[PDB]
RNA sequence: CUACCCUUGGUCAGGUUGAAGUUCAGGCUGAAUGGAGGACCGAACCGACUUACGUUGAAAAGUGAGCGGAUGAACU
RNA sequence: UGAGUAGCGAAAGACGGGUGAGAAUCCCGUCCACCGAUUGACUAAGGUUUCCAGAGGAAGGCUCGUCCGCUCUGGGUUAGUCGGGUCCUAAGCUGAGGCCGACAGGCGUAGGCGAUGGAUAACAGGUUGAUAUUCCUGUACCACCUAUAAUCGUAUCGAUGGGGGGACGCAGUAGGAUAGGCGAAGCGUGCGAUUGGAUUGCACGUCUAAGCAGUAGGCGAGUAAUCCGGUACUCGGGCUGAGCUGUGAUGGGGAGAAGAGAGUCGUUGAUUUCACACUGCCGAGAAAAGCCUCUAGAUAGAAUAGGUGCCCGUACCGCAAACCGACACAGGUAGUCAAGAUGAGAAUUCUAAGGUGAGCGAGCGAACUCUCGUUAAGGAACUCGGCAAAAUGACCCCGUAACUUCGGGAGAAGGGGUGCUCUUUAGGGUUAACGCCCAGAAGAGCCGCAGUGAAUAGGCCCAAGCGACUGUUUAUCAAAAACACAGGUCUCUGCUAAACCGUAAGGUGAUGUAUAGGGGCUGACGCCUGCCCGU
RNA sequence: UGAUAUUGAAAUUCGGCUUUCUAACCCGCACCACUUAUCGUGGUGGGAGACAGUGUCAAGCGGGCAGUUUGA
């Protein structure tokens, strides 16, 4: 659905420097279009469109003690509105 | 058939074709198109009988040998030069419009005109079946099979007999001067083939043969033994064994290749 | 001084890939050895 | 990796010599235009002829100095 | 044990000021130095977080370590218009049916996959600690949709189908442009403290896509599933492409210095960038799609705003401490860019842009070994052998043998000049001459041992053997007298050819057909090439 | 290379020998159709023919290739 394509809102001084300039980046789930990140934009927030700009990221590394590994891929795709103000503390 | 000038101590000896035959038009008609890519090897990739490879791109002509289209006149549009094909080619276009590559024989003007097919005009030009053509015609290309597209003579400079009538099939010799009667139903172009001077070209420089797929052959007399029959020895050696002897074993000075209880046996003498 | 091994994944997951490998029936043998050893990674 | 091959691309500073053809004076000779060639010097690049160094090495085949080919059977 | 021994991996550093428990090694500063057709700038492979900021110092770092490509924490890669996919095919791979097969499976038609190539619509500026033709400032384009339709109604889309086109090799010359280069007479700054000078000193001299306009190259009427194709009979300059410039993009951006809102010129040389174009050559130089057509057949009708445009890649290293070599290894690694003086140059020496000082050091200045330089008199006496080292060297002129297959031998051998000044002065192109280029010829005069004053540039001749030559070879002890070679001869082979792989089809040969194709021997060319019918 | 199955008809010398015709068998050729396809399957038209090809057996040739011996 909708709500499943958003994930979580992304807090940085990258993502901060982006609120400053009404852009909100945002993860999302893997195989999601731009698309549908715009449309889930609008049915959870009820502002829409401009641009909606999309990265990947491979999953990273770490070590655990013995156990080093990986973590899971990122999806992330910062949104920016033609009109609207998303924000919660 | 140009002599080079020894400026070079490479190929002074060497000695061009004098293209001039070749006149109208040095592009190829875009006609005949497809292939082939180079291919020594066999499929499976395994090289197959050769001591070939290399050379040079040729674009493949789609000479029409068959002269299947029998029956409207055709004239020269040019004279061309085919690589693929030892003689240089004549184009010629039809009545109908439709043009074809066809082989060109030993005189044939810029503008020429007999055409294919049950017409008897024997004097130059293109072929016509079959039990016609006088007997004693310079006559050429000839079919082993009815509407195969005249298997026999080609070549550059090429030739044949129209010696003979036995009935059923016709009587000819062959270049090799060989005496065989091809059957009465084949197609057969006149005159003599192709340039009468292919043969005098000396190549000249090494290599000029691997402008062509020729890659260069390795003596069986050096080698090893696990090589070759001849492998093997201290220094140049004889042969040693009677009977010099080709790679796989089997001797190759004098040895007939001609399989026992042919099918065409009977149609030859 | 170029040593062997000049590497290209496109030639490694050819010959080297499950799908190389799954294509011939010895390939699939080789795979049911891995998978019978318990290999963590079977083809490339 | 390496040997041949098949498709499809790419590289080759600079100087030099002056084939054929053609053009005026000639019963195949001098001058001009002309721009050939596994042609000539010589970097790139490719090689490995000599030597020294190296020989529990910088290196399981190299380094320095010279050396051979460099429009070609070129190099990749 | 060897032993506090060998080693610590090409390289130029010094000091001052910080930091800190602690500095030869970290940060900052000046100077010094090294590469500069690269040790710089950009990317393709490959590597996958090494990138960034802040913290740390046990281990990794050949010393040290406050530092790191190491460690902990936190964060970084943004695209309709760049590369790839939703486009096209080559080699090759796969191969519905199908032919072969003890099985397993091999082969293969249609068809599909497959880039290293064809086709493909945006640029310039700005910005962060880490991204940018991706973010945003500006200015554009392509496709599609939806809203208005001047013009057509049993015009408009046209085929997975024939057309056209795309569509090509190799060499060489001249020319048109264009970037980048060099100097001045506008324009920003400074005016010296070591004797001298003040039209003197250094620095710069722009702007893109698209979009308007205009410029070396290439070459019709009508009749015979289609009005296009092709084919042929009468009738005297404009159809296609096109570098680049002028304009508008822009009253914008950009910019040099510094005292807390500013310049766009002129001459000059000039490409390997822009044409496989042109010309010449024979070895005769991909395919398919996009595009344009003509019909077969379809369908009511087909410039002004709003709007729609997906997936993958994007960090960083990439002649390197992050790639392949077990290493922070003197090796290997495709491509693009490539400024100044000097020059024929991408050589040579020194410098731009920009990078770096090489992950052990301080001393001493023995033998010996290495890498350099010099050496009286002699000059190959050395040695297996002139091995090694010397000597030769650029440019202009002069002068060049035996021999020869007349091309050659040839840079033969060898001979002379070369610097700076000053005059008269004469060629080349560029322009209204002016001056700007580059560059000879004569005359006098000067200075040094020496004038291509550095660096970088052939030693040559005589005679013999072997091979004709360019080329190939034993990766890692042999580059040759060995193989190859053009030429020669012998032999097989009449075309489901012989020969060859699998003997199964299938396939090479060859989409070739005795001026051809296989095998053997010889190996340019010249003169030839004899005597003898067991296998 | 030979007998022999596949493998037929009809004429001459003494079941053999030599010719002719097709209903076998065969075309790495022409046309049609599957099919917008050089594979294949049929269909015709020629071509060739009881030989060729194949299976069974038999006799040669055969360092191409293999296992080996080659004394003290
Ligand atoms: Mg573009
Ligand atoms: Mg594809
Ligand atoms: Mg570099
Ligand atoms: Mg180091
Ligand atoms: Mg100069
Ligand atoms: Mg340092
Ligand atoms: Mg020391
Ligand atoms: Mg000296
Ligand atoms: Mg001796
Ligand atoms: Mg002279
Ligand atoms: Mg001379
Ligand atoms: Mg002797
Ligand atoms: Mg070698
Ligand atoms: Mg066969
Ligand atoms: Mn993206
Ligand atoms: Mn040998
Ligand atoms: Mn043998
Ligand atoms: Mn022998
Ligand atoms: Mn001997
Ligand atoms: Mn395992
Ligand atoms: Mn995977
Ligand atoms: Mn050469
Ligand atoms: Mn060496
Ligand atoms: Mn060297
Ligand atoms: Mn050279
Ligand atoms: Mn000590
Ligand atoms: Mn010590
Ligand atoms: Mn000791
Ligand atoms: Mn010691
Ligand atoms: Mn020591
Ligand atoms: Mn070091
Ligand atoms: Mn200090
Ligand atoms: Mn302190
Ligand atoms: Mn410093
Ligand atoms: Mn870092
Ligand atoms: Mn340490
Ligand atoms: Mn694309
Ligand atoms: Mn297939
Ligand atoms: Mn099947
Ligand atoms: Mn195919
Ligand atoms: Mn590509
Ligand atoms: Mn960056
Ligand atoms: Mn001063
Ligand atoms: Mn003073
Ligand atoms: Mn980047
Ligand atoms: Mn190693
Ligand atoms: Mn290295
Ligand atoms: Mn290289
Ligand atoms: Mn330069
Ligand atoms: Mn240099
Ligand atoms: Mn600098
Ligand atoms: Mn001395
Ligand atoms: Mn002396
Ligand atoms: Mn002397
Ligand atoms: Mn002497
Ligand atoms: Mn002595
Ligand atoms: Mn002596
Ligand atoms: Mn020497
Ligand atoms: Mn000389
Ligand atoms: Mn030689
Ligand atoms: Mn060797
Ligand atoms: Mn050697
Ligand atoms: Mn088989
Ligand atoms: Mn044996
Ligand atoms: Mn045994
Ligand atoms: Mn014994």
């Amino acid at each position: 659905e909708a709500r499943d394509i958003l994930k979580r809102p992304v807090i940085t001084e990258k993502s901060s420097e982006a609120m400053a300039e009404d852009k909100y980046t945002f993860d999302v789930d893997t195989r999601v279009n731009k698309t549908q990140v715009k449309m889930a934009v609008e049915e959870i927030f009820n502002v829409k469109v401009a641009s909606v700009n999309i990265m990947n990221y491979k999953p990273k590394k770490k070590r655990m003690g013995r156990y080093q590994g990986y973590t899971n891929k990122r999806r992330k795709a910062i949104v920016t509105l033609k009109e609207g103000s998303i924000d919660l503390f | 058939i140009k002599k080079y000038k020894p400026i070079t101590n490479g190929r002074r000896n060497m000695t061009s074709l004098d293209f001039a035959e070749i006149t109208k038009t040095t592009p190829e008609k875009s006609l005949l198109k497809p292939l082939p890519k180079k291919a020594g090897r066999n499929n499976q990739g395994k090289l197959t009988v050769r001591h070939h490879g290399g050379g040079h791109k040729r674009q493949y002509r789609v000479i029409d040998f068959k002269r299947n289209k029998d029956g409207i006149n055709a004239k020269v549009d040019s004279i061309q030069y085919d690589p693929n094909r030892s003689a240089n080619i004549a184009l010629v276009v039809y009545a109908d419009g439709e043009k074809r590559y066809i082989i060109a024989p030993k005189g044939l003007e810029v503008g020429q005109i007999v055409e294919s097919g049950a017409e008897a005009d024997i004097k130059v030009g293109n072929a016509l079946p079959l039990q016609n053509i006088p007997v004693g015609t310079v006559v050429h290309n000839i079919e082993l099979k009815p509407g195969k597209g005249g298997q026999i003579a080609r070549s550059a400079g090429a030739s044949a007999q129209v010696l003979g009538k036995e009935g059923k099939y016709v009587l000819i010799r062959l270049r090799s001067g060989e005496v065989r009667m091809i059957l009465s139903t084949c197609r057969a172009t006149i005159g003599q083939v192709g340039n009468l001077q292919h043969e005098l070209v000396n190549v000249g420089k090494a290599g000029r043969s691997r402008w062509k797929g020729i890659r260069p052959t390795v003596r069986g007399s050096v080698m090893n033994p696990n090589d070759h029959p001849h492998g093997g020895g201290e220094g140049r050696a004889p042969i040693g064994r009677p009977s010099p002897m080709s790679p796989w074993g089997k001797p190759t000075l004098g040895k007939k290749t001609r399989r026992g209880k042919k099918s065409s046996d009977k149609l030859i003498v | 001084v170029k040593r062997t091994y000049q590497p290209n994944k496109r030639k490694h997951s050819k010959v080297h890939g499950f799908r190389k490998r799954m294509s011939t029936k010895n390939g699939r043998k080789v795979l049911a050895r891995r998978r019978r050893k318990g290999r963590k990674v079977l083809s490339a």
